[PDB]
């Protein structure tokens, strides 16, 4: 991806692996922003994850 | 068995784009699955490390290769669940398929 | 301003909220005392013996 | 007997804390490679029937 | 508009935000920010590069 | 707050599998009912 | 007392580096199969407010 919401463009290298690995790596970097942002924007879910 | 040989058991493979790079030694002795001074003890793989460590190393190096810029050392810092729980679920899935 | 969802405190920057979420409503430190294979047994034991709970010094 | 037992419980300075026993037991280290762990065993036995 | 999720300042363009991140938060370690860390890694990269030629200079 | 966060396999499957198979194999040896007897 | 303490900290060649202790400690080898690692505990004791 070129730019994710909350990030800065052009931070992902072309050597990013396809498939689940690419997904995991992206989410791993994107983790904290997603968690914090979700808390502000949405009500909490009903039981722990 | 080699790192990739065992890691492929869960379909963790090397991207074709990497085939032109000398990734061997990095995966061997640069992707710390358990650095003593950094990792939380909850993530200690214990005896199953014989087949757990390659998986973690593959995940680590994949994330490191994802970001732009120079290659940096990759370190597992924490598993939300215990490493034992992770290994148990993996064994279940391995048995399922 | 940015807010929590558990204690619902408010923060002036998203970064401050993130670290709070990583520190307050996380797991306790006492969980790290032992292996999960024991901690589950410990939890079962305490739950089993909850009937021995000491009464408050008001009903007595 | 029940009435007296309740009275004794109502007025006494003694307090029972199961945690103290767990803390003492869990201080002991042992290999995780054994098939049978006594620590888990005794904790399972200690529980009250009924 | 865009917000610097650390100092909570607002910016009209991603360019202005990026310049602010590179300039202001040059040494911060907040996980919400990536680029300062990479730039820091690059600085380490250069220092290693010095270690190379310092014991292997170039002759005419 | 928690519902099932403590749930895993909680015993060695190899032992249980060996045990389970053994009992099933020798299940035919079991006793007769007094009615049948 | 605060005044003198700040004055002392202002002018002093002495430098306190917590890393040196952790490095000296963490590098000790140990078996990973024991249920209690003293290294983790002692780290957990002096780590707070580091
Ligand atoms: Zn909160
Ligand atoms: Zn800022």
């Amino acid at each position: 991806p070129i730019l994710l919401p909350g990030q800065t463009p052009f931070i992902h290298s072309c050597y990013m692996p396809p498939g689940d690995q690419g997904m995991f790596s992206i989410l791993n970097g994107w983790r904290d922003w997603l968690i914090s942002h979700a808390s502000t924007t949405l009500p909490p879910l009903r039981h722990n994850h | 068995a080699q790192l990739v040989q065992i890691a492929r058991v869960v379909h963790l493979s090397i991207p074709s784009s990497w085939m032109t790079l000398n990734t061997g030694p990095y995966i061997h002795h640069h992707a710390y699955d358990f650095k003593p001074g950094i990792t939380q003890p909850s993530a200690k793989s214990r005896d199953k490390s014989i087949w757990m460590s390659p998986i973690l190393k593959l995940l680590c190096t994949s994330y490191a290769m994802t970001v732009a810029g120079p290659v940096r050392t990759s370190i597992v810092t924490e598993i939300d669940g215990s490493a034992a729980a992770l290994s148990g679920n993996l064994r279940v899935w391995m048995r399922d398929v | 301003s940015y807010v929590c969802n558990v204690c619902n405190a408010r923060f002036s920057t998203m970064s401050a909220l993130s670290e709070h979420l990583r520190s307050d409503h996380r797991d306790d430190a006492s969980t790290l005392l032992a292996t999960p294979m024991i901690n589950n047994a410990i939890r079962s034991f305490l739950t089993a013996w909850d009937g021995i709970r000491i009464l408050s010094p008001d009903v007595s | 007997v029940e009435a007296l037992s309740t009275l004794l419980r109502s007025v006494t300075p003694l307090v029972l804390d199961p945690t103290v026993l767990t803390n003492a037991i869990t201080t002991i280290s042992e290999s995780t490679t054994q098939t049978i762990s006594p620590i888990s065993e005794i904790l399972r036995l200690l529980q009250p029937m009924g």
